[PDB]
Formats: C-alpha cells, structure tokens, sequence
C-alpha cells in the first residue's frame, strides 16, 4: 500500500517454512494475517 | 491569459549548484501550486517536484536530497536549485502551474482518499545542458563523389558544443541542400554531414566550398571538395 | 445495522499434507479498508431515548 | 512502442503497469518539439478545449492496463502520449509511464535514398576512419541500420541519428561507423544495410 504510518500496518504479509506431503522437503510459502493474529519477539 | 516563461544558465560544471526561475505572468504565484518536470533526449518526463506558497513542499525521493524549491511573492516568480549536478541531470527543465483533485474509493472518514497533482498550463521551458567538457574545434573532411545525376557533400566530425552552421559557397547555392541532425558519439562529441545534389555535368568545375561554422570555437572553416 | 468487509479476500490452499490443507489468505484484490459497522442515527436516538 | 492507425479509423493506447486498485489516470499528449499538454484526467474527464474523441478507460477496473482511445482519427493527433498512474496501492509515481508514438498511415510508400561515402584520405592521416551513411527521402520516418564487414555484422562503433522530416514529406537518418585505418583495409568490403517498413537496401564499399 501507500500509507503515511497512521495506518499501523494491521495487515502482515508473512513469509515461512512449511512441511510438505513429504517429510524431507520443506515449503517456502507465504500467507496474509492480521496483527492481532500475530507478535513479533525480541 | 496565462504565460510562462522558463530562465537559466543552459551550460553547468558538475558538482556545482544549477539555478533556475520561471517567470510568471497572468497570475500570483501565492494562489497556486507550481510543479518542476525536467524530461531527457528522448526519455519520458521526470517529475522534480512541486511547491506551494504556504509553505508545503514535497520532493522527487530520488532527487530528494540534491534539490530546493522556493517561491518569490515579492517579485512573483519560481527558483529552482539542484546541488551535486552531474551529466543524468542534463535535460530540457520546464515550469508548469498545477491543479489538486481528490480520488475517493471507499469510505471518506476512514481516509482511503488519495489526491492527485496535474499540469495545465505548461510553459516554453529552458534547456540545460551539464557538461563538464572544455570546447573543441570541429574537423572539417570533403565527400568526394564516388562511382545525370551526383552526389556531393562535407563532413563534419568531432566538435562540442552545438550547433554548427553549414552553408555553400557563402549562400550562393541554395537549393538541393540537405544538412543532417548530428549524432553524440560516445566520446562526447557530435558530428553532422551535409549533401547537396549537384548535376553529373560540372566539368567546368565552378568552384564548390562549403562554409562550416562554429561559434563557441569561433572556427569558420572553408573546405573545397574536388573528385 | 449493516456491517461489512471490504477486503475482497484469496484463499490460498497450501498443503501441509499428506491429507491435510492449511488454508491461507491469499494477495487482496483491490482497495485496503477496514471493516466497518452502520446504525442508523435516527433509529438509535429514539431506542436510547425510549431506554433511559 | 508505436502505433499505427487509419485516418477516422480509432486509435488505442496502452501505458503503464496492470491495475491492482482503484486508479486516476492522467494522460498528457507531447508534439516533437513542443511541451507535453493534459488530455486526459481522472481516466475519463476531459477539460476545456478537448474533443470527446478522446476517451479513458475508468479507473475502477482491478486487473487491467490504461486505455486511452481516440476516435476519429486524424493527422493531427500523430505524437507523443505518457499517462501519470495514481494507484491506491501503489506510491506516489514520480516518473511518468513509457510513452507512445501514434502513426497517420497517410502519405504511406516513400523508397528510401541512402547513399554511402568511405573514409576521406585526410581523415586517415589523423589516424581516424569514418564511414557515413546517409539516407534521406523515405516516409514514414521508421528505419533501421545495420553495418556488416564482408558477411559478419557489427557490434560497436555504430552512431545513428533519429529521422527528421522536412519541407517534403522526406525524413532525415544519418549512419555512422568509427574504424581504425587498420579495420579499413583489413576486411574486403563494408556494407551498409538499410531496412525501411517492408524493404532492406543494401550498398557496399571497398578500400582502394
Ligand atoms: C456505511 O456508511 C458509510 C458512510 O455513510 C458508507 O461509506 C460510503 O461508502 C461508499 C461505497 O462504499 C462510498 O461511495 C464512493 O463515493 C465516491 C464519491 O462519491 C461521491 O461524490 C460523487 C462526485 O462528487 C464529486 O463531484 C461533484 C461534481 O459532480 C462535486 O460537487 C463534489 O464536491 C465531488 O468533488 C457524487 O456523484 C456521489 O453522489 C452519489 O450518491 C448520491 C446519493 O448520495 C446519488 O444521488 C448520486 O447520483 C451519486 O450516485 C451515483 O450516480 C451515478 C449514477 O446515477 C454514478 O455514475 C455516480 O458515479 C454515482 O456513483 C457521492 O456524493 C465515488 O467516487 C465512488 O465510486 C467510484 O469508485 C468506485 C470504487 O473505485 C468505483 O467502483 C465506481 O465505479 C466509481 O468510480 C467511478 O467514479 C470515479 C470518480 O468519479 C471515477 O474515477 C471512475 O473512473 C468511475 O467513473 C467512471 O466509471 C463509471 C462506471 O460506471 C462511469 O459510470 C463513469 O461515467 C466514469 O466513466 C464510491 O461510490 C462513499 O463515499 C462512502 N461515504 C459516504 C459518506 O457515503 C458505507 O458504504 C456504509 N456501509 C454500509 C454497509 O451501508
Ligand atoms: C473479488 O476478488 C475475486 C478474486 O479474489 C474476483 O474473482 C473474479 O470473479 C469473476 C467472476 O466470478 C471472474 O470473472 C470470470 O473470469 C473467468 C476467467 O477469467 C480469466 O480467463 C479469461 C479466459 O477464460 C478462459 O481461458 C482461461 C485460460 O486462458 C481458462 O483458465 C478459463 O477457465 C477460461 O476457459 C481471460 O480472458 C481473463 O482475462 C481477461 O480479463 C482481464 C481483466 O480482468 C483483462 O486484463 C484480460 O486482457 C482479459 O480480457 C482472465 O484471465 C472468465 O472466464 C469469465 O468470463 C466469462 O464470464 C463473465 C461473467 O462472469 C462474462 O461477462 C464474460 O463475457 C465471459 O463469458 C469471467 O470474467 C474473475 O476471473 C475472478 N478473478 C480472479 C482473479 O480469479 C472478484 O471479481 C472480486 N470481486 C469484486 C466485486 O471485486
Ligand atoms: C501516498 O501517501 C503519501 C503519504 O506520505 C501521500 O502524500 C501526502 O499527501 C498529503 C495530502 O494528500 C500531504 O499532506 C499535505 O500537507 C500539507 C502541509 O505540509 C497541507 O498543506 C496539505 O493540505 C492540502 O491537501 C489536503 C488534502 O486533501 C486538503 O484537504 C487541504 O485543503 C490542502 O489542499 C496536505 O494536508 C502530505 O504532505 C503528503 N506526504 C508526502 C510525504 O508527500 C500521497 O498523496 C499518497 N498517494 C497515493 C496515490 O496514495
Ligand atoms: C527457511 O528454511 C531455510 C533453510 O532451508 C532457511 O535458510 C537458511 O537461513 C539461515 C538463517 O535463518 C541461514 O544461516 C542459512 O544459510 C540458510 N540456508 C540454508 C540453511 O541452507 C530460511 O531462512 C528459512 N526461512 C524462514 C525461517 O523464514
Ligand atoms: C442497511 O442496509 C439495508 C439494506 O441492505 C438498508 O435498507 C435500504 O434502505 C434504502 C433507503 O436508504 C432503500 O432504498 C432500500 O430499498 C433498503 N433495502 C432493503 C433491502 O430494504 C438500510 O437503510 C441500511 N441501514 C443502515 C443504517 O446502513
Ligand atoms: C510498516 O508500517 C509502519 C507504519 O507505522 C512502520 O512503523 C513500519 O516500520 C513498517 N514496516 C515495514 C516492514 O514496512
Ligand atoms: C438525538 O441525539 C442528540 C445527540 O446526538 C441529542 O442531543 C438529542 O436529544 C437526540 N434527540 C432525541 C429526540 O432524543
């Protein structure tokens, strides 16, 4: 978006790892979640 | 209404502070905003940015720490300023009055309404050239004819900066005469040819010599061109 | 009242397998607003006025 | 990008990324040596002085390119258009979308005159060589150049100027090729291979 920062991001567009249907190779996808979904550490 | 017009030095060293300033005529300069666009040799526009009277100002965020704008209410015109100039920044700089709207998509209150800058009334604009390179004399080098009709002409290689007057036999001969747009080389320097369709028949050999001119070298060269 | 999201959403159906699917939230298609609840002024300016 | 169009036929042109919000787009329309002019704001609101000929595609279309459409179109209309993309998605763009030249297909068939001149023997002795390759009387103003030594073609050293028309309909092209005296009389022969709408004229040139 385009956003001054008034608008506090609220939506996250997050990228991670993921089990495939096999065991040996991971998944590299991302999904959209909102803020209250989710807290950053450290 | 309105007139614009368009002012500044035309020839900048790099690293230096270029200033221009657009006169405005027909209206105030307080009641209306005011945009910069400069646009290359055949390259799309770039915006600079715009200024307005109150003092809200915004800049191109990739020129945004090189350029200052102002605005004079005391003798109502537009400065420009580019500080750190180099050889991207040589383009045709033009002053431009601009009209504000507003783009409503969703729901007002929650913001969601972007607003959008346009030109109207574009002035005659100014060419500014940065080009740190000293002036060079033109070489001037005959086309001889080769193997009812016949082709004759002159050549005129490596000179800085534009442009070059290039007549025949000191306006004596005026007609079958075509002189071609120069071309930068990579060197940084141009070079223009010049034919003029002459008959097969000029045995006689009346003599032929085209006058090449060049004033920023102050070079007036007469070259006659023999088969 | 009304309440509505705007966020016309993509569901993004990636497979954690070997039979399960997680479902994600795929890129939105169009503006980003928020959602958002109207009640009519009038109607509840007479309901609370009727309650108090 | 070009375009090209019968006179009353309509004309159509693409600029800019897809849509992926709601958009306001403005076009400006640019004569070869004049300063670019509003045409069209807010995707489809003309101002004061423009004809309804010209039309925007609206900017409530998600998925979609800018579309401006000319109707009736005339020899008058033949420029340059860029269009300004105001995206809600998108930051403030502070560089305008590629352009494109419209064409008036009127005045079509001109057989391009190009004529090829060596290096001048005064040149040479400056340690420099020059081929030159004019061309002129061709319509309309689209050509391109390509040098070949013997039957390889060349990479470097070409310097080619943008067509220039006129009192008559002819356009102006210059071609420029930079060799050493020692490229000259090596290779047999240089050609200068001049390709305009459907036809290529090719001339040669050998050392002495
Ligand atoms: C909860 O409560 C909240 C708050 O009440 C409420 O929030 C509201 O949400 C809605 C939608 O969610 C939102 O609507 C938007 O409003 C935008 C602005 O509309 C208003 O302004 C216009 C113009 O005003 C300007 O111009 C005036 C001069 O003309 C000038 O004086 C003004 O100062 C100002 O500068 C005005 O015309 C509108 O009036 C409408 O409503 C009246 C009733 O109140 C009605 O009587 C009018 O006739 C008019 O309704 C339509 O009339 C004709 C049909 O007869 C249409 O052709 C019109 O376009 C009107 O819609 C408003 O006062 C508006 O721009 C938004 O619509 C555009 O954007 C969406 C999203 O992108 C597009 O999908 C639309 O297609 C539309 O895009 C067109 O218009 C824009 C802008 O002009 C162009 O850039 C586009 O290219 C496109 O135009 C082209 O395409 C169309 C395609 O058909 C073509 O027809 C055109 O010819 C052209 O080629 C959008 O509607 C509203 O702002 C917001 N807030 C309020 C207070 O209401 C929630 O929704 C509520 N929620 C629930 C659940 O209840
Ligand atoms: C909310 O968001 C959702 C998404 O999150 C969005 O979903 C859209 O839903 C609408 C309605 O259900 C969809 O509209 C339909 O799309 C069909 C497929 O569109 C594509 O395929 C077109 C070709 O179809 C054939 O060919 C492909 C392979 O090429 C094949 O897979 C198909 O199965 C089919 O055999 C293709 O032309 C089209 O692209 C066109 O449109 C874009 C602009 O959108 C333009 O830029 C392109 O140049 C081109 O013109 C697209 O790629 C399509 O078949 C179908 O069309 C018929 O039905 C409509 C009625 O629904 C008729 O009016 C029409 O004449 C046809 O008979 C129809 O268009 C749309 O595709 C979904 N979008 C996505 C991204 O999936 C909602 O719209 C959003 N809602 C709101 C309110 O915003
Ligand atoms: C993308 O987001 C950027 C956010 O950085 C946004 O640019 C911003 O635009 C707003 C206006 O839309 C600017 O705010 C201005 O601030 C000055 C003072 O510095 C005010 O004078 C301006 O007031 C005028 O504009 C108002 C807006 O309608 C009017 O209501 C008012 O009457 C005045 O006419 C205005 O408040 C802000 O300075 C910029 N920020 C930057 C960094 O440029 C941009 O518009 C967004 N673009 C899109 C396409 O979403
Ligand atoms: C997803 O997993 C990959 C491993 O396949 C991560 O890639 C490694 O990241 C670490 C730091 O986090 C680096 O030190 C390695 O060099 C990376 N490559 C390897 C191990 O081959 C990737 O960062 C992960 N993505 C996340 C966690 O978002
Ligand atoms: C909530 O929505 C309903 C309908 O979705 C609205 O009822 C409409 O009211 C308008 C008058 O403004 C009528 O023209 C429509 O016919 C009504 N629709 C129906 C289905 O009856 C209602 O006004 C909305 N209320 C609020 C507070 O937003
Ligand atoms: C997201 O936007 C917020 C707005 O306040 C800003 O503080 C934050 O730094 C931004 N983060 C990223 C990754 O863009
Ligand atoms: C309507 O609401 C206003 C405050 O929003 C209040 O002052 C007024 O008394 C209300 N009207 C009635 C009839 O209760």
């Amino acid at each position: 978006n385009n956003i001054t920062d008034d608008m506090r991001g609220e939506l996250k567009n997050c990228s991670f790892n993921m089990t495939t249907e096999l065991r040996d190779k991971k998944q590299k996808v991302y999904s959209l979640f909102y803020r209250l979904d989710v807290v950053q550490i450290n | 209404q309105v007139h614009l017009q368009e002012s500044g030095p035309g020839l900048v060293k790099p690293s230096e502070t270029l200033s221009l300033t657009c006169q405005v005529s027909g209206t105030l300069v307080r009641d209306n905003y005011w945009s910069w666009i400069r646009q290359p040799l055949g390259k799309q526009p770039e915006w600079i940015g715009y200024v307005h009277d109150s003092g809200d100002t915004n800049y191109n965020p990739s020129l945004k720490s090189r350029v200052h704008l102002s605005l004079d209410k005391s003798k109502n015109l537009v400065s420009l300023r580019l500080t750190g100039v180099t050889a991207a920044d040589s383009a045709i700089y033009y002053c431009a009055t601009t009209k504000h709207g507003r783009r409503i998509y969703g729901v007002v209150a929650f913001k969601e309404w972007f607003t959008y800058f346009y030109m109207d009334v574009w002035g005659k604009g100014t060419s500014v050239t940065v080009s740190s390179a000293s002036t060079k004399g033109p070489s001037v080098f005959p086309l001889a004819p080769s193997s009812g009709t016949a082709a004759l002409g002159c050549l005129v290689k490596d000179y800085f900066p534009e442009p070059v007057t290039v007549s025949w036999n000191s306006g004596a001969l005026t007609s079958g005469v075509h002189t071609f747009p120069a071309v930068l080389q990579s060197s940084g320097l141009y070079s223009l040819s010049s034919v003029v369709t002459v008959p097969s028949s000029s045995l006689g050999t009346q003599t032929y010599i085209c006058n090449v001119n060049h004033k920023p070298s102050n070079t007036k060269v007469d070259k006659r061109v023999e088969p | 009242i009304n309440c509505t999201r705007p966020n016309n959403n993509t569901r993004k159906s990636i497979r954690i397998g070997p039979g399960q699917a997680f479902y994600a939230t795929g890129d939105i298609i169009g503006d980003i607003r928020q959602a958002h609840c109207n009640v009519s002024k009038a109607t509840w300016n007479e309901t609370l006025g009727k309650v108090v | 990008t070009f375009v090209s169009v019968a006179p009353g036929q309509t004309a159509r042109i693409t600029c800019g990324e897809e849509s992926l919000g709601s958009r306001s787009v403005i076009w400006y329309q640019q004569r070869p040596g004049q300063a670019p002019s509003l045409i069209i704001y807010n995707n489809n609101d003309r101002p004061s002085g423009i004809p309804d000929r010209f039309s925007g595609s609206p900017g409530s279309t998600f998925g979609t390119t800018a579309t401006l459409t000319i109707t009736s179109v005339e020899a008058g209309d033949e420029a340059d258009y860029y269009c300004h993309i105001w995206d809600s998605r998108r930051p403030t763009n502070w560089v305008f979308g590629e352009g494109t030249t419209l064409i008036v297909l009127s005045q079509p068939k001109a057989a391009p005159s190009v004529t090829l001149f060596p290096p001048s023997s005064e040149e040479l002795q400056a340690n420099k060589a020059t081929l030159v390759c004019l061309i002129s009387d061709f319509y309309p103003g689209a050509v391109t150049v390509a040098w070949k030594a013997d039957s390889s073609p060349v990479k470097a050293g070409v310097e080619t100027t943008t067509p220039s028309k006129q009192s008559n309909n002819k356009y102006a092209a210059s071609s420029y090729l930079s060799l050493t005296p020692e490229q000259w009389k090596s290779h047999k022969s240089y050609s200068c291979q001049v390709t305009h709408e459907g036809s290529t004229v090719e001339k040669t040139v050998a050392p002495t």
